[PDB]
């Protein structure tokens, strides 16, 4: 009589990776595990671990795996995850290296705030006054800042790249005493820019 | 307003698709593999008029070599050997090209991740030189009489999935043929042997069986295989 064969995968992932990106959807189906049998058994596919088993979900019968929850890149960037089959006699498994793919999902978030400097009238103008600063954890563009004033000031400019916040004229007490200006921070994700704004109060202070 | 935005485009990806860059690659790939063909960044690095600066962050052990002018990565595997299996186990490298913008002063990380593949670099290697068992004269046809390749007691293969798994057949030998006829191995994954046919002290007190592992590369051409002797003695 014929021993059992255990049935093996056939899946080429298994040799590289898989890639799903972090903006999929739940209840989406990510891959479909493929294995043989020579004995040509019904084979019930699963999933395997603590961990893995809350992310994905496997149909038994057709080896269709779903997104059971939301991925997040920033939150965990790679899993390991062992796949089952069986042929009801014996179960085997292996192992996968799933790359979470990176969205631009946040903005950026700006550092040491509040944002308050007092400067003289007679600063004169070229002089930098203050640096502003955010980061943001998206991959690529979508993590690179840019800054300015929202609207730009005839008083203050800031430099796109640095933060750095100077003087480009003359300034006088007697016609304002404090200025509110609105700094936005964004990335630079060519089809969803994501951003976030700060007050930066500049207070100037009285000579003649 | 927005007239002047053509300056931020230097240092952005030339083409769509998402963020990162990722790439495979064989293990033990010679020095000097092109790892990346074209990074397809904006801008041209080097050169007397230069738009961009180009350069790498993060590449721990130096694996990963730039040419800022192509755009090209390689691998710098000069005097060692880009090694997956154990005592080594690189099974990915991760490093930034860092792009700096010269005109405007913004700087982009571009990630790429290198995956590594592994290949049937490794054959059954038995813990042993030689193995042996004992068995009376009266045991009972199907009776397991040797388990001693057990918990890795037996072959093992440093290679990854199928590449390091392991199946044991009973050989003849030419030299005691009736050897495998007496014992076999049904279950070849656990490699334990069977004694099929009776016993008889009178006529003949030691075999000799030959067994072979293979792994289970799944080319038939590339598979390994390594070979040992289990010597059988009767007993009174
Ligand atoms: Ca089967
Ligand atoms: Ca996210
Ligand atoms: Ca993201
Ligand atoms: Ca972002
Ligand atoms: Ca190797
Ligand atoms: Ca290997
Ligand atoms: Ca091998
Ligand atoms: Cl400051
Ligand atoms: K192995």
């Amino acid at each position: 009589m014929q021993v059992n064969r255990l049935p093996f995968f056939t899946n080429h992932f298994f040799d590289t990776y898989l890639l799903i990106s972090e903006d999929t959807p739940v209840g989406s189906s990510v891959t479909q595990l493929l294995a043989r049998d020579m004995d040509n058994d019904p084979l019930v596919f699963g999933v395997s671990g603590e961990e893995a088993s809350r992310f994905f979900a496997v149909e038994p019968d057709t080896g269709v795996v779903w997104l059971r929850q939301p991925l997040d890149r920033e939150t965990k960037s790679e899993f390991t995850v062992e796949f089952s089959v069986s042929d009801h006699q014996g179960v085997i498994t292996r192992k996968v290296n799933i790359q979470v793919g990176d969205v631009n999902d946040n903005a950026p978030t700006f550092h040491n705030q509040p944002y308050s400097v007092r400067i003289p009238e007679n600063t004169p103008v070229g002089t930098p006054i203050f640096i502003v600063n955010a980061t943001d954890p998206d991959l690529g563009a979508g993590g690179s800042v840019l800054y300015s004033f929202q609207p730009p000031s005839p008083f203050f400019a800031i430099d796109s790249a640095r933060g750095i916040v100077t003087v480009i004229q003359e300034l006088d007490y007697e016609v304002t005493q404090a200025y509110q200006l609105t700094v936005n921070a964004t990335d630079q994700d060519k089809t969803r820019p994501l951003s976030t704004l700060a007050n930066l109060a500049i207070i100037i202070t009285d000579l003649e | 307003q927005y007239d002047d935005d053509w300056q931020y485009e230097d240092c952005k990806l030339a083409r769509g698709g998402p963020p990162a860059t990722i790439v495979a690659i064989d293990e033990e790939s010679r020095n000097g593999t092109i790892l990346v063909d074209n990074m397809l960044i904006k801008g041209t690095a080097g050169g007397p008029d230069p738009t961009i600066e180009l350069s790498l962050k993060d590449n721990v052990d130096y694996w990963v070599l730039l040419d800022p002018v192509k755009q090209m990565l390689f691998l710098n595997s000069t005097g060692r050997v880009l090694d997956r299996d154990p005592p080594m186990n690189i099974h990915s490298i991760v490093v930034q090209v860092q792009c700096v913008n010269k005109k405007v002063g913004t700087v982009i990380y571009h990630e790429v991740r290198i995956v590594v593949r592994d290949r049937n670099d490794n054959s059954p290697t038995f813990k042993h030189e030689s193995y042996y068992a004992t068995v009376n004269e009266l045991t009972p046809v199907g009776t397991t009489i040797f388990t001693g390749f057990s918990g890795d007691n037996g072959a093992t293969d440093i290679d990854d999935g199928p590449n390091g798994q392991i199946e044991y057949v009973i050989q003849y030998n030419p030299e005691d043929p009736t050897s495998n006829d007496t014992f076999e191995i049904p279950l070849m994954l656990t490699g334990n042997v069977v004694l099929r046919k009776r016993l008889n002290y009178e006529d003949k007190t030691r075999y000799y069986v030959i067994i072979q592992a293979n792994d289970r590369a799944q080319n038939l051409n590339e598979r390994r295989t390594t070979t040992t002797t289990l010597t059988v003695d009767l007993e009174h």
